[PDB]
């Protein structure tokens, strides 16, 4: 009937609605660190960077 | 993202929802097609004469070979919603008129199996359900155009046996094909209201014992019950019986209430002797004197009331069930008196040879009522070679009652065989053309639905579907359309009205409004909100 | 008469079926 | 229904695998007690895993089905096709069950030829139809002369008991099966005859009682034996009564008056006692329990007091001395009495048996088998069963034919003769319900060692021109008259070997579909 | 052995489950490829559960068994027994598949019979005996008169490959069958004619080359087409020789010696080349490596260098050019050159091929092999394998029976005239026989979906009545003449599929005993 792939397949607006999230993800922490009045952020790693 | 947000916060909306599953997309129709379609293809090989059987086990592993489409559905594990609507069809038309049970449901994937191109072309899924209902109408309107019966139920029982051959020829009764219909057709006519036009079916008790064969099946005028006789020297055999049913126990009265009756002295213990002394000797003289030979109880019997019934020659049975007694005073035209004291000779019901049978080496005993005096209340003995071919017998015959039942609510008839379908199959296909503005697809998909089922007709008799399909609906557009169908060994022609397959108007009326409704109610869904494990 | 009858109880008139709709939706995956 | 499962737990089949279990379900049963058909097949010992096992040996094909419990869903119905032969003739459990596996082992051989199964359907019922009219043509009725009846009646019992375990014992179990119904005189109700099982001794040592055993031994001080007795039997409750009124206390107001009540109850109880004495009798059997204080009152009589015998035991002493029931005491001229001659008790296996030797009008038997085990004294019990319910069909319905292959061989020769009358479509169909017909007499004649490939197409030559008495001797191994050998079989049991197992191999071959649900707490 | 078992994780049966099993498993396997045989027989997917899977379409019945993998033992001779068949004539792999099945069925049926297993042996054994006499007198020879035997030849191929995928290509693919043995003019080599597939286009726009198709292409700066030129191949190492002497090294005092050294290296090297082109050549094969230094003296001197070609792929030259492999230059009046017309490269499917057009004395073959996908071009590679084989021993063996079932009814009608003039212990042994061979048309009329019943049936009419030539046509469904449809098969081909059945059916009927030992690694 469906198709046969192992994987998952997702049709339709959820892709469509997931990649403008993805983009929002990553331009609201980006955000808070534009023009003169831009704020640094800090970038810890798991070995203690 | 699901289950997140782009902020870092969590996105829970509803509980649960990673084991959630939701499908609207393009394939949410495709699901319901293909698990309706397998439901379909299932029920398309016990279709017509030539219809397999198929074996069904229930969870504590009793196991019913069923034919009829209404218990094959019924007794199935399946959980998935768009094949539970497919069991609640075939339900509906068993309730109603329980003829097509089969039929509808063939009927119903074949809709919307024709619905599934449509739905590749563009068109709407209400669309395509707004055009099946001006294609059904068209069917509804045509099917009324050649309906006649002359049944008077007095000596024109001809068109009752011949409509009963049609739904009793599926079964697995065809070694009974002409002795099992004119049960059916007796049965109803004795209980039947013919000034309202109403049958009840409590008035047709249908019983079966294991033992005999298929051709003992007699219709017992009267009732069937379990004979218990307390007295084992009992007579057997009544002649004449002056039948008193009764409701009250042979025993001294007992109250409803708390009553804790007290003894004083010696004088109130020696008149509870001559209470209870007295007691049996009233129970019993006052059905003598009503001319009574015969006595039925719904309650037990003391041992002490057992040897009074032998001394005066008065049988009884003991122990019978609720509605057991209610079709003794109807077959006999006695009435059901609570006490003693109101017993008299107009409340006696009238039987003829009242007697136990018993059955090989078993200890049933069973009653049989051979005569009896205008009664209203039949039973219909149903014996086989094993439980198999006797549960099986009572529902097929119970789709020979029904049949009748819908001949006395309406007198107009079709011809099956695919005669009908194939004629309603050119009214869609004619008024398709008048006008084909925007639901010309979804009436020629009515139409090529409708040859599905005589065309499976065809493949269960070892025919070709395209092959005789094209023959039968060629010869009904070159002269005027006659009772054109097909059979199994064919019976020579192919004209339905000298075959004599003969179907309710009403039978196919509902096959073609239900089967729509239905798939109207499985296109206009777009969505499942279906959970995912157990626990 | 009916020229003959051809009873065919076999299995692979239902794994055709498979073969004709795994394809309709390799087909309806890159329409 | 395969691809894209909308079952939870269950699963299912659709004429590739439906056809398949159900014809290895099938012949896996026909085969099962293949072995046990025959005056020569061995017979099976039924066990369990443990917990009181309970280990019951049966030759007879009804209760080897009804025990084993089957998972096949297509083999319950050949378990419940001869549960429903022991219980309507009681005879040919085992010869059903393996007819209606031939025909379907036959209907596997029409799978690779391409048949339609409505065709075989259509093709059995004709030939079921022609079969039914070689064994009612055949069949040798029994009116007067009826020094030729019992004779026949023998041939009866002999025949049921040579495939059992009374091989060796023909000149004695022939006679305690054919009087024990001549006793009747009446209707087969089949209980009458009691059949009582004791350790010690042979299949030899075994006899039909001339009176009837009872247990539940006389009273206390109550005579023994009495000589020219009346009996009288009842079904009424003897001490502590509380007669019928729920909700009556005895309330009184000084304890003196408690000792005036149970007088007062004794004296009521001895009157009870004193109404039963005046029929003039000998000898009480209550059905009901028998306390002490009437038990005082009919040793104090000499009246003897069997108490709390059988709810059945009451009406076979009914049957075996002529009275009544009689529950209630108050008509002395109402109440009809037994009559014996001596109530002596008698001693079986170390055991004390009331024994009602010299009873009038005596329509009741009671058979002490004797064995060497349990084992046996329970196969022997069934065995007996098969044997008295023949015959009590048989006075009911005297029509006999030939059995020993002979029967079946005049069924297989009137459809092999319609066959030849009809088209080449139902008549493979026709062929194979002939030679389903003739493994019947095969199956008999390979369990004892002889060439069955011979003998049944010697019978098969036989009744092709003449011979309609022609059957298989299992004695010598030949073929042999049996009017002259005497191996007859009931019309009646013969019928419904052929007429179930044809409807039952009629709804196996309609399945193409097997649907087995979900079962509960199997994981 | 059951009872006081002496294994440990071993298991065995005697006599009760040895041949159940044996016969479950060889018709399972039988059962399987029956839907496979004839020109109207379907074909099968062969598929793993993952981790390369690798789908094999294959309609040859020796490619289905050795890629399942069957668990039972028995089933397993029917699974060599087809590689024996593959290997040896290369058709008839699935004829005789069913044909060892259809004996092993009618020996279940012989298990209620109850017939010895040593005389269904002793039965079968005359029965084969009569069955080669049938095959031996219907051959029919080709010797002179050539424009016949052509004719044959034709329908070989035709009939071999209309039970394939080639079903709608017999105007062509029969033409590159029989011309590419034709071809040959010697022994059937089977690997001079180089299938080569490539994907894209139908299997009518394949075709037979005239010349050689090759790969790894001319060289980088080296001509690409020579007319008229003198073709030499050669098996020799060019570059980085390292010459046979095992232990030796170059042990010098300074680094000015190195570099005579290795001038002296590439001027032995070059010397070497200079001994090749004095033949007078323009194409040079080598099976080994051509490295960069001799790459430019063939370049420079405007001859073509084809390196590292394939091991077997200097004999294919050898054999299209009409040379030798010559791998020692020192003798040019004793290496034989070949000989060409066209050298150019041609392109097909996007990828450059070395065309070899115009070659004298051409006996080798090149079949480009062009489908739809990697599935069709894998069952034509062994539907042409099945049709090259049988030609190659067809003009080995010109003896040539009737096929179409007309072979098999000349088999099983010499085994039942000797039927009837057997005592009745083995005739029923070869009556068995002689149903078995009627089957092998029996399966090929049910799968058109003809009426197998009657056409089998008009087919032992007509046998037994003169008709040595009367088969089955499968064009319209009807009988027919086999020596006017043209429809025959090989002498030898049809032979091994009656003497590998009667032989692998032989070993499975007399096995009363399967012990099989504990595995490894399965628990
Ligand atoms: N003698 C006959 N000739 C042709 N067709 C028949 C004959 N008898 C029955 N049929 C067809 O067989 C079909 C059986 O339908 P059925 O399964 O009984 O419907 P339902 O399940 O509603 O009872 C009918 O539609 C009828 O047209
Ligand atoms: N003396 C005899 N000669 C020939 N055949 C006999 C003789 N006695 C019994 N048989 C055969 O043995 C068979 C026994 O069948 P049985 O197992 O009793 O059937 P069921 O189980 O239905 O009672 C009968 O069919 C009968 O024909
Ligand atoms: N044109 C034809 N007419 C009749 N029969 C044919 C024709 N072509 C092939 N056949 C039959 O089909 C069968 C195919 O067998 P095949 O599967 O090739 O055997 P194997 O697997 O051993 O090569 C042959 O036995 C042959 O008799
Ligand atoms: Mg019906
Ligand atoms: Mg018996
Ligand atoms: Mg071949």
């Amino acid at each position: 009937g469906p198709l046969s792939v192992f994987g998952d397949r997702s049709t339709g607006e959820t892709i469509r609605s997931q990649n403008v999230m993805a983009a929002a993800s990553i331009a609201n922490i980006v955000k808070s660190s534009l023009g003169p009045v831009g704020l640094d952020k800090m970038l810890v790693d798991d070995i203690g960077d | 993202t699901l289950a997140f947000d782009e902020y870092g916060r969590p996105f829970l909306i509803i509980k649960d929802q990673d084991r959630k599953s939701r499908l609207m997309g393009l394939e949410a129709l495709k699901s319901h097609i293909m698990a309706a379609k397998a439901v379909a293809n299932t029920m398309r090989t016990s279709l017509g004469p030539n219809g397999l059987d198929k074996m069904m086990v229930d969870k504590d592993g009793d196991v019913t070979v069923t034919n009829d489409g209404a218990t094959i559905l019924s007794m199935m594990d399946v959980d998935h919603q768009i094949a539970k609507l497919m069991v609640e069809l075939s339900k509906s038309q068993d309730d109603e008129i329980g003829d097509g049970t089969t039929g509808v449901v063939v009927l119903a994937g074949a809709l919307l199996e024709e619905a599934e191109q449509l739905l590749d072309r563009g068109i709407h899924p209400i669309r395509i359900a707004d055009g099946y209902e001006q294609a059904a109408r068209v069917a509804i309107e045509h099917l009324d155009k050649i309906s006649d019966s002359v049944l008077v139920d007095i000596k024109d029982t001809e068109p009752l046996i011949q409509t009963a051959k049609t739904t009793l020829g599926s079964k697995v009764v065809n070694s009974c094909h002409r002795q099992m219909a004119e049960i059916a057709v007796n049965a109803v006519l004795t209980v039947a209201d013919m000034e309202r036009r109403d049958v009840d079916f409590e008035l047709i008790k249908v019983e079966g014992k294991v033992g005999g064969r298929l051709e003992d099946t007699k219709l017992i005028k009267g009732v069937i019950v379990d004979k218990d006789f307390s007295h084992p020297q009992m007579p057997k055999k009544v002649e004449d019986a002056k039948i008193a049913i009764l409701t009250c126990p042979f025993e001294p009265p007992k109250p409803k209430t708390k009553h804790k009756l007290d003894v004083t002295s010696v004088e109130d213990y020696k008149a509870l002797q001559k209470y209870e002394k007295e007691k049996f000797e009233e129970m019993i003289q006052q059905i003598k004197e009503t001319g009574a030979n015969l006595a039925i109880c719904q309650w037990g019997f003391d041992d002490e009331a057992n040897h009074l019934l032998l001394q005066n020659n008065l049988p009884a049975v003991r122990w019978v069930g609720g509605p057991e007694i209610e079709l003794i005073a109807i077959a006999t035209g006695g009435r059901i008196v609570p006490r003693f004291s109101e017993l008299t000779a107009e409340k006696l019901g009238f039987a003829g040879l009242v007697q136990e049978i018993s059955f090989g080496t078993t200890k049933d005993k069973m009653l049989v009522i051979e005569q009896c005096k205008n009664s209203r209340a039949v039973t219909i003995f149903i014996r086989g070679g094993n439980k198999m071919i006797i549960e099986e017998a009572k529902r097929s015959l119970h789709d020979a009652l029904c049949v009748i039942r819908n001949l006395i609510r309406d007198n107009r008839v079709v011809y099956g065989g695919g005669a009908a379908e194939i004629s309603c199959a050119l009214a869609v296909s004619q008024e398709a053309d008048k006008c084909p503005t925007l639901e010309q697809y979804a009436m020629r998909a009515f139409a090529d639905a409708l040859e599905v089922i005589p065309m499976a007709l065809s493949e269960n008799s070892g025919m070709n579907p395209i092959q005789t399909m094209t023959e039968v609906r060629a010869r009904q557009v070159k002269e005027m359309n006659p009772a054109l169908g097909i059979d199994c060994l064919h019976k020579g022609t192919n004209d339905m009205k000298q075959q004599h397959v003969i179907e309710t108007l009403i039978g196919k009326k509902q096959q073609i409004s239900l089967a729509t409704q239905m798939v109207r109610m499985i296109l206009k869904i777009d969505d499942i909100r279906k959970p995912g494990e157990s626990e | 008469r009916g020229k003959g009858a051809y009873q065919d109880r076999d299995k692979p008139a239902q794994i055709r079926f498979s073969n004709i709709s795994a394809a309709k939706a390799v087909a309806d995956a890159i329409r | 229904a395969p691809v894209n499962i909308f079952k939870a737990g269950a699963d299912e089949e659709r004429a590739e695998t439906a056809r398949l279990t159900s014809f290895i379900g099938a012949i896996a049963i026909g085969d099962l007690v293949k072995s046990t058909l025959g005056p020569k097949g061995m017979d099976k010992i039924l066990l369990s895993s443990g917990r009181d096992a309970s280990l019951m040996v049966t030759n007879d094909g009804a209760t080897i089905l009804k025990n084993i419990g089957v998972d096949n869903p297509a083999a319950k119905v050949l378990v419940d096709m001869s549960r429903v032969q022991d219980d309507e003739v009681g005879d040919g459990t085992t010869s059903v069950t393996v007819l209606a596996a031939e025909l379907l082992r036959e209907a596997e051989s029409l799978i690779a030829k391409k048949i339609h199964p409505q065709t075989i359907i259509a093709g059995w019922r004709e030939a079921t139809k022609a079969a039914r009219e070689a064994l009612l043509s055949s069949a040798v009725d029994h009116g007067s002369d009826e020094v030729k009846f019992r004779q026949d009646l023998m041939n009866i019992a002999g025949t049921t008991l040579s495939s059992k375990l009374l091989t060796h014992h023909k000149d004695h179990f022939t006679k305690l099966a054919v009087e024990a119904v001549l006793r009747l005189k009446g209707s087969g109700n089949l209980e009458a005859i009691h059949i009582i099982k004791k350790l010690g001794g042979s299949l030899a040592d075994s006899y039909l009682d001339e009176g009837f055993l009872l247990d539940k031994k006389i009273g206390v001080n109550q005579p023994k034996r009495i000589e020219n007795a009346k009996i009288l039997i009842a079904n009424t409750g003897m001490d502590t009564d509380k007669i019928k009124i729920f909700g009556s206390r005895v309330r009184v107001d000084s304890t003196a008056k408690v000792a005036e009540i149970e007088h007062a109850e004794k004296e009521k109880m001895k009157e009870k006692v004193e109404r039963i004495l005046k029929h003039g009798i000998n000898c009480f059997i209550n059905r009901q329990l028998i306390y002490n204080y009437p038990e005082q009152l009919f040793g104090a009589a000499g009246v003897m007091a069997i108490e709390h015998a059988d709810f059945a035991g009451v009406e076979r002493l009914a049957l075996v001395t002529g009275g009544e029931i009689a529950s209630t005491f108050d008509h002395p001229e109402l109440v009809k009495l037994g009559s014996c001659k001596l109530i002596e008790e008698v001693m079986i296996g170390e055991d004390k048996l009331i024994h009602f030797s010299g009873v009038a009008l005596g329509e009741a038997c009671t058979i002490v088998l004797r064995g060497a085990t349990q084992q046996i004294l329970d196969e022997a019990e069934r065995s007996l069963h098969d044997a008295l319910c023949v015959l009590a069909q048989t006075v009911k319905d005297s029509r006999t034919v030939y059995g020993g292959g002979c029967s079946e061989m005049l069924m297989a020769h009137a459809v092999t003769q319609l066959a030849n009358r009809t088209p080449g479509k139902e008549a493979v169909a026709m062929e194979s319900y002939a030679k389903a017909l003739r493994m019947l007499p095969t199956i008999i004649a390979d369990n004892a060692g002889y060439d069955s490939a011979d003998l049944v197409a010697q019978l098969r030559a036989a009744h092709s021109e003449g011979n309609t008495t022609a059957g298989l001797d299992m004695r010598e191994g030949t073929i042999g008259d049996m009017a002259i050998l005497g191996i007859t079989e009931s019309f009646q049991v013969k019928r419904q070997v052929l007429l179930s197992a044809a409807e039952a191999a009629e709804v196996i071959l309609r399945v193409d579909n097997i649907i087995k649900a979900a079962p509960r707490k199997r994981v």
